[PDB]
RNA sequence: AUAUACCGCCAUCUUCAGCAAACCCUGAUGAAGGCUACAAAGUAAGCGCAAGUACCCACGUAAAGACGUUAGGUCAAGGUGUAGCCC
């Protein structure tokens, strides 16, 4: 997934500009694992992250 | 690039909208002149109907 | 329908010599031979032995200069000589060119046994005549 | 920095002017009703868009209504002479073969070009091909007949709009003019009706590149001084 | 015998069978072809299997200022050239067998949703760089022939379009797919329509209309609604730029009906600044989001009239029983608000 | 062995005149279709026909005769793909 496939990409709370990119900019709702296509276990650490 | 849909608008919307989207680079000849002395009508393109049941020209007779 | 050495029409893109360009109904009346000698003519003798001749020789010039000919071979024998004509490109360098000249005369003058000649025309690309 | 002010005073200048040529001087009411452009073809001829244009019908002979025409000539005639001022490729097109010969000649008078002949597919539609890949072809088409010899649309008018050149056209009370840029409810059949055309056209073709040449000249003398 | 080998053209042009009774119809269930391999690709002149160095032709003619002498490269020295010319040709084939990756459309094995790329630049130094192209159908059509019997052609259809509301289609036909594909893109730029576009992301309006037997039903939308339309709808609207719309497409599902509708139905809105010409009056949006501030879109460019627009207490609009069914919770559907991936 | 993998050279319609690249247009941008000379959407390179050449003429006869049709004929002219035989 877009997360696994680079291992340089942390998802961690203060790396802010990579979670925007899960949140939709005009209604600040993060997007369900199969919009972006990440895993189950990285869309949770995702939403762990952007909360 | 000018569009051949002669059926879909008239030859000044058709040059007018392309221009805006930049694909003619340069606007016609013939565009200003439109543009600042147009014609009563826009030519856009009619497809002719027969009349049918109580409908009638409405030209009339001269007496 | 005839097929006999005749390039058939295409989509335009096959580029044809004048040589092939022309079917055989058309030799002696637009196109003329690729070898003289006397063997056909009336009254003269050995006409196969020059044609076996003719054969190896086109044979061994197209594996001898491989790549660059640009047309048939003209033979011409003239009492004891052969002189053999070919155009030629402009890909080998004329280093190869002469290499080749000197070793060739000599290896088909000790094999038929009369002085060979060989004079070569070259040419930038294979000259076209039309397009098929 | 000098061609701004080129365009400017020569290009867009005519533009700022309602009758930059004064080509209303040009025809009357009275004159186009010498002319006979009124009189059209009978009304079960009538083409239903030609409805707006008509006066009625006297005697079951359709009659123009010259004062919409005379609106409608204005604006033809002053948008062909500032097409010719810009110099402009100017195609007449008619098959009326009475006349072929007095628009050909027209044409060749007033500096521009007819078309009087079979119109074959693709002169406008296929001109790279059957011209070339350079070819500059018309910046204004105008029709003094609009229908082909089997009382159909000249197939330049569609073609026309198709490679978007606008186009001038006499149009009769059976022809269709949704596709003409500038139609001119008129008659087109009478003698003394196309001839009258073809002066207006011509005088105001000559009238407008007499008036770019001033126009450029005064523009140098006073560039250099 | 000597006198009976042929040229590698008569070799090949035999062996690999190209023209033939097989050939002419498609007679035979056959897939991996022979290739012809050009044999004198990597030859050298004057090298042989001996491993003579023939002063120049394979090897320089003066060494050292001296004119070089006959000579044989030895048995060792010749396996090295042997092993090495093998390896280059091994390599030269490895290559060729190497192949790229095509970016799939709406399926692995579909031409729908492919690019093109760009039509090709015009005789007049005519350039369309800023334009997509898309392939919506292939379609192998086939006609009757008096003498050839079934005869085999390719219907194309793309889409063209920079992105920018400018984008038109065009049929394509060929006997080989890659000049339909030519034919279609390059006359598509030609037919091009402007389409507007609300905020440059969505249409203005909801567009539903027929076109002959396909129903296309289209709403507007808010940004990061994305585009929840007919696969073909899609890869259109990436082509016009329209970011966010839904669209339902009923009846006949037909591709070259429905870019011929979508097209009209887009080519046929009314924009907010034409509907306040038209009315003379104010277009003012309501957002829930900005709550009950006014904020006019459309002025007209004309007098403002004075007279309020009628109030119909109960407007006879006809409504789509599909839209009402869904605004009561009364519509279910398992395919229905699925997810799905970023369009 | 396979002419039902082919080159090569051919029969056949042909005692035919058509084939067709690249464009253009019509059919609502469907498969498809495209002519009227007092002309109404076709332009068409190329190939064939024709023209030229051979024989005693410009006549006649030869030769020529495209694209395709019959998986037509020929693996036994020679060559050759695939498969098979090697005391
Ligand atoms: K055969
Ligand atoms: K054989
Ligand atoms: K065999
Ligand atoms: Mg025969
Ligand atoms: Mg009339
Ligand atoms: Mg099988
Ligand atoms: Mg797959
Ligand atoms: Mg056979
Ligand atoms: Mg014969
Ligand atoms: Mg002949
Ligand atoms: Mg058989
Ligand atoms: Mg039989
Ligand atoms: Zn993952």
């Amino acid at each position: 997934c877009p997360i696994c496939r680079d291992h340089k990409l942390h998802v961690d709370f203060r790396n802010v500009k990579l979670l925007e990119q899960f949140v939709c900019a005009h209604t600040g709702i993060i997007f369900y694992a199969p919009y972006t296509g990440v895993c189950v276990k990285q869309h949770k650490r995702l939403t762990q992250a952007i909360q | 690039a000018g569009s051949r849909l002669e059926t879909v608008g008239s030859i000044f919307s058709r040059t007018r909208d392309l221009v805006r989207a930049g694909v003619l680079k340069e606007k016609p000849l013939w565009f200003d002149v439109y543009d600042a002395f147009p014609p009563l009508r826009e030519p856009v393109f009619q497809r002719p109907r027969v009349r049918y049941g109580k409908a009638k020209a409405p030209i009339q007779d001269i007496w | 329908k005839n097929r006999a050495a005749r390039v058939r029409v295409s989509k335009g893109d096959k580029p044809v010599t004048y040589e092939e360009a022309h079917a055989p109904h058309y030799i002696a009346h637009r196109k003329g031979w690729l070898s003289l000698h006397t063997g056909n003519l009336d009254g003269e003798d050995h006409a196969a032995e020059r044609t076996v001749e003719d054969v190896f020789l086109r044979k061994f010039m197209w594996g001898t200069f491989p790549g660059c000919l640009a047309d048939q071979l003209v033979l011409k024998r003239r009492g004891n000589q052969l002189e053999i004509c070919a155009v030629v490109l402009r890909q080998l360098s004329p280093h190869k060119y002469y290499f080749l000249v000197g070793y060739s005369e000599t290896l088909l003058s000790y094999f038929y046994k009369c002085p060979v000649r060989l004079h070569l025309q070259t040419v930038p690309s294979k000259v076209v005549y039309k397009y098929l | 920095e000098d061609s701004t002010d080129f365009n400017d005073k020569i290009l867009n200048e005519p533009l700022k002017h309602s009758d930059f040529f004064n080509v209303k001087e040009l025809f009357s009411v009275r004159s186009l009703f010498d002319a006979r452009v009124h009189l059209g073809h009978k009304a079960g001829c009538r083409h239903r868009f030609m409805e707006p244009y008509i006066f009625g019908s006297r005697l079951d002979h359709d009659i123009i209504d010259l004062e919409q025409t005379a609106t409608h000539l204005q604006l033809a005639l002053n948008f062909t002479a500032h097409m010719a001022y810009r110099k402009g490729i100017i195609l007449f097109i008619s098959r009326n073969r009475q006349f072929s010969y007095l628009i050909e000649n027209m044409a060749r008078d007033c500096g521009e070009y007819a078309h009087t002949r079979y119109f074959r597919g693709g002169m406008l539609t296929n001109a790279r091909l059957l011209f070339g890949p350079t070819v500059r072809l018309p910046d204004l088409i105008i029709f003094l007949h609009t229908l082909n010899n089997i009382f159909e649309p000249h197939v330049a008018v569609r073609d026309a709009a198709k490679m978007n050149i606008p186009t001038v056209g006499i149009v009769d009370t059976n022809c269709n003019p949704c596709l003409i840029t500038y139609p001119v409810p008129g008659n087109d059949d009478s003698p003394l009706a196309v001839h009258l055309y073809c002066r207006l056209f011509q005088t105001a073709i000559t009238r407008a590149k007499e008036k770019r040449q001033q126009v450029e000249a005064l523009y140098r003398l006073q560039g250099q001084k | 015998s000597f006198f009976t080998k042929l040229t590698a053209d008569e070799l090949w042009k035999g062996a690999l069978a190209e023209t033939g009774a097989g050939a002419k119809k498609g007679r035979g269930k056959r897939t991996k072809k022979k290739k012809r391999k050009d044999l004198n690709r990597g030859q050298i002149i004057g090298e042989g299997r001996y491993g003579f160095l023939w002063p120049g032709l394979n090897v320089p003619l003066m060494k050292n200022g001296a004119v070089q002498t006959i000579a044989q490269r030895s048995k060792e020295e010749q396996e090295k050239v042997e092993a090495d010319m093998i390896q280059q040709r091994e390599e030269w084939d490895r290559k060729k067998k190497m192949k790229v990756k095509r970016e799939r459309g709406w399926s692995g094995n579909s031409w729908g949703g492919i690019s093109l790329g760009p039509p090709d630049p015009g005789p007049c130094g005519e350039t369309y760089e800023d334009f997509d192209t898309r392939i919506l159908e292939v379609r192998n059509v086939f006609t009757m022939t008096a003498k050839e019997g079934r005869k085999k052609s390719i219907r194309v259809l793309v889409a063209v379009g920079n992105g920018k509301g400018a984008a038109g289609f065009s049929i394509g036909k060929a006997t080989d797919r890659m000049d339909a594909f030519r034919k279609a893109k390059n006359r598509a730029v030609h037919h091009l329509h402007y389409i507007e576009r609300y905020e440059d992301h969505t249409i203005f309006h909801d567009i539903s209309l027929r076109f002959k037997r396909t129903h296309i039903k289209m709403k507007k939308q808010p940004k990061g609604y994305g585009l929840r339309c007919h696969r073909a709808i899609i890869t259109i609207c990436r082509l016009i730029g329209i970011k966010d719309m839904y669209a339902k497409v009923s009846g006949s599902i037909n591709m070259l009906s429905l870019t011929q509708g979508l097209f009209r139905g887009l080519s046929r809105q009314e924009t907010h600044q034409q509907l306040a010409d038209k009315k003379g009056l104010h277009v003012v949006e309501i957002r829930e989001e900005c709550g009950p501030l006014p904020i006019v879109v459309a002025s007209p460019r004309g007098p403002l009239r004075k007279d309020p627009e009628p109030e119909d207490e109960v407007p006879d609009v006809k409504l789509d029983w599909e839209d009402v069914k869904t605004a009561q919770g009364m519509k279910r559907s398992v395919w229905s608000n699925l997810k799905r991936a970023a369009t």
